[PDB]
């Protein structure tokens, strides 16, 4: 899970991508 | 059709498949990033990723944007430490005009200087609003934890450099890093001789492969943020292969072999051995998963633990010691199968979309030039032996660790107790 | 022959008088706003400075020294540059607006 | 006459000398400091510090500041990591109402609510403030980064903290830490009595040897912050030995042989071996000088660096260099006995004000409990060997390393380089 | 003697001081 910090845009959508991160569960648990 | 690559004499490469799809993604993938940042220009990564719509030597702002949203078209910058990426992506009517657009911010900037000191705050709330899931800011003190150089840099301004940005600054990493050797102009829908075409007519100026940054360099550290956030957020990882090798592919089926991501919602991680490992020892919501990053020099391999503040030190010690026991060769040829399997279904799911195989062809165009088929990376993940597995376990044990932890890190251990 | 009676006409205007340049004494509308915001800090400073001792000089009703007046090959039309392209942007604006 | 040293069975010194000044001085060294934390209560020691002039139980804040005034009096709290010393002064003749208002505030810490909230924001400006010279900054990392706990706490409430300590904490912490054993209350220019006589008046309720910290460990991490300033500030430190102990007073005479503070405005610090090694190395403009900070638990011995960016490593580099030639033997009795009298001048001055009397005798009070005679620290001061000197020298050079630096790292060496 | 960090800031009758460690 990267989770690459993704930024919402429209005509300019800067994204940014890191490596695998976790966060899977922490809402199931 | 078929994916088409052509190495041209300036050094740029460009890739076209005729996907006969609505919709047409042109993408240029350009070898900078704040890896090729030095110490005084830091954070200028940012703020280019950010000035993708300022007034060009073609088009001002306000034809740019305007003309984007008209014809209904994106354009995106995505950044890692090794690569920008531009795209745009629209109707395939309308793509000459997006590709134009496109061409004209990447090759003829003109970084005004009051745009730029415009732009200079959403350096700010970029980066708040990008820290804001603990994650980020984590993994950007485990990269400057882990290396002393080039893949320390954050993907983020610094906070000290957030208004000192310069046009000049901006200007000389341009010329200096966007240069005909380091891009590859990737399309999917578009035919390759308008795409070499377009190539030619603006791609043209700035050959060479520019400036060169420096070997990333092990530096083996700890950043502790202490944040106060009730669950921590740990990472502990290791030096390891660089990408395109075989012991990269090792790695990557020893990450599998650990646990990656959930595929069941809402499940227990079952094939996922760290999380059952951990799960047996702490009865408290956590959570824990295997860091595999690669870059052209090296990667970092490890694990990242999210557990309550008074349970991290049972939680990362736990992952930890599931490592070291696939190290000392308790590593079943089922879970490699398993593994493999996932690591091969994964590729194709990633790849499975537009945006996906365009990511994939301009990171293959970069790193290794050439583009391999699919089957021949499905190919590469069969030949890895579980010996390999094992020997990559025991590489991430042996090796020196670098780890960063945010969150209360009253128990947090560190570097030196693991 | 032009330049004889623009040069008059430079003479009878009096801002060369008051140490002033031609840019200087324009009329500040949101154009020329925004292309005095877009100067650089040195333009911008000796901008403020040289209105500032021109209104000095208007207040006690006296004028600079004859050596010290503004050359008409000398003025430099700092704000002109900007002003274009703050007035071409709003063109482009407009047009864009008109169809 | 001489110092009134007495313990009261509770377990509370209080001295006195009766110097017939025309002004007194009486302050409650309280051992307490930001060593006495943990994750969940950090900067609450410095709103302590900061709460001084809130409404106690016997009298309210306008009475303490207007009374404190009216009289010309002055009330100040210095918190060291491991002391926090209330002291009042004042004019003798009124000695006796600034003393009922320095119990009160100790005795009986009413933290009202919105007293602790209003004080909330004058934290972040004490900090911001302390923290504009970077020397501060530097050390609070290197402390941060020499050890794992207690003395590692910082002596300014952490950001996250600025608006989140609660009125609890601050009486938690009192009640815990601000007891009568831990307490030792010195007057300069008060008699005898009249100090066992407010002592026993207010002190004596809370019951002694409160809730005690840990030990500190020697972590030994490099803490490296960029911020721009074109001058990097850098603290390379080891493990040293702890007051008390004769290894202290070889470290501080150790400290003086390689350069302390100047003696000379402008000057070249001929003396000092560390100015003279770096300059040779390093003709641009610089300052070396030894850091020796020595703690009741643990001690720490190191140089300190302040440099262009670019010059920075040379600098340490060189200073590290002296520090190694001195280990190796080269060291001349002359400077030994040289360094042995800077020592003792600068006790001796340092005992010569008021103010300077007053924190020694509380610090000796405090630590070791009884009063040694400057002739004594003087005879030990000399006592000290140049073995011991030397060996000082090679327990810092073969020792595990902690460095703190801040600036425009760039240059900026590493632990492992070091 | 190199100066313990000395951060006092002034103040009458409520002035906090801290200090660290020579410099």
């Amino acid at each position: 899970g990267p989770f690459c910090a993704g930024v919402v845009g429209h005509a300019a959508l800067p994204a940014t991508s890191e490596s695998p991160v976790l966060d899977a569960k922490r809402s199931f648990l | 059709q078929d994916l088409e690559f052509t190495r041209l004499p300036n050094g740029l490469v460009i890739a076209s498949l005729e996907n006969y799809a609505p919709a047409s993604r042109i993408g240029l993938f350009i070898k900078a990033g704040s890896r090729y940042e030095d110490s005084n220009n830091l954070g200028t990564s940012h703020l280019l990723r950010l000035a993708s719509s300022l007034t060009t030597k073609g088009a001002s702002s306000f034809k740019i944007t305007r003309g984007i949203e008209a014809v209904g078209g994106k354009l995106s910058v995505t950044s890692t430490r090794e690569s920008m990426a531009y795209t745009v992506e629209c109707l395939r009517d309308d793509i000459e005009i997006l590709m134009e657009f496109l061409l004209n911010v990447t090759a003829a900037p003109e970084f005004r200087r009051w745009e730029v000191a415009a732009l200079q705050s959403q350096l700010r709330i970029d980066k708040a609003v990008a820290f804001q899931n603990p994650q980020a800011q984590v993994l950007e003190n485990l990269h400057a934890a882990a290396y002393r150089n080039a893949l320390a840099n954050s993907l983020y301004c610094p906070d000290y450099r957030i208004g000192k940005v310069t046009p000049d600054q901006l200007h000389y990493y341009v010329q200096n890093h966007f240069t005909s050797a380091r891009m590859a102009l990737i399309g999917l829908g578009v035919s390759h001789p308008v795409l070499k075409q377009v190539a030619e007519r603006f791609l043209n100026m700035r050959g060479g492969l520019g400036l060169s940054g420096a070997k990333a360099k092990y530096r083996g550290g700890e950043i502790r943020d202490q944040n106060g956030d009730s669950l921590v957020h740990a990472a502990l990882v290791a030096e390891s292969a660089a990408t395109g090798s075989a012991e990269a592919n090792a790695f990557s089926v020893l990450q599998h072999v650990l646990g990656a991501g959930p595929h069941v919602k809402r499940g227990s991680n079952a094939t996922s051995s760290l999380y059952q490992a951990v799960a047996k020892g702490v009865h408290q919501p956590f959570d824990v998963s295997a860091f595999n990053a690669s870059y052209s020099d090296s990667g970092l391999f490890g694990i990242y633990t999210i557990s309550q503040a008074a349970s991290a030190g049972d939680v990362i010690k736990s992952a930890y010691d599931q490592v070291k026991t696939i190290a000392q060769g308790n590593l079943s040829n089922t879970d490699v199968q398993a593994a493999k399997n996932k690591l091969k279904a994964g590729y194709l799911m990633s790849v499975e979309s537009s945006e996906g195989f365009l990511d994939e062809v301009g990171s293959q165009a970069l790193v290794a030039g050439s583009y391999v088929q699919p089957s021949t990376v499905l190919q590469q993940i069969d030949s890895v032996a579980d010996a390999d597995v094992i020997n990559a376990a025991k590489k991430f044990v042996s090796g020196r660790k670098s780890m960063a932890a945010s969150g209360n890190l009253g128990h947090t251990p560190f570097v030196d107790e693991l | 022959w032009l330049e004889g009676i623009r040069k008059w006409y430079y003479n009878a205007a009096g801002f060369n008088k008051l140490g002033l340049m031609r840019d200087d004494t324009i009329y500040e509308d949101d154009d020329v706003k925004e292309a005095i915001r877009r100067l650089p800090e040195n333009l911008y400073n000796d901008r403020v400075f040289r209105i500032k001792r021109a209104l000095d000089l208007t207040m006690r009703q006296q004028i600079l020294p004859k050596e010290q007046w503004t050359k008409y090959e000398e003025d430099k039309f700092y704000l002109e540059p900007y002003l274009k392209e703050v007035i071409r942007e709003r063109k482009e604006r407009e047009e864009w607006a008109k169809k």
